[PDB]
């Protein structure tokens, strides 16, 4: 009964066969890969508030 | 009043199609009589 393992290494070419088959049957996803460089956060403006265009005559 | 057109002119080759309206505000009005007859001349309000 030793030729198990013998058997077992020189057959083991299947498992290219088996992986293709678990590759197809995994689902998938993939990444949108993410930018740095956002060291600088960026405020808005000097802004003040008024009174709008009066309407005068 | 207000007043709206259209034109087009050439920036750089790129045709530049513009439209606008314009008008006035802070308008000083004035108004002259020169006589009080029907027949007189009068402008009750005009715009400088």
């Amino acid at each position: 009964a030793s030729l198990i393992y013998r058997q077992l290494l020189t057959n083991s070419y299947s498992v290219d066969l088996y992986d293709e088959i678990e590759q197809i049957g995994s689902g998938k996803t993939q990444n949108v890969t993410i930018n740095p460089g956002p060291f600088a956060q960026t405020r808005y403006a000097p802004v003040n508030w008024d009174h709008g265009e009066i309407n005068d005559s | 009043k207000a007043a709206n057109y259209q034109y087009n002119y050439l920036r750089d080759g790129e045709q530049v199609t513009a439209h606008t309206t314009c008008s006035v505000n802070g308008v000083n009005n004035f108004s002259y009589n020169g006589g009080f007859l029907p027949t007189d001349f009068g402008i009750s309000r005009y715009e400088v």
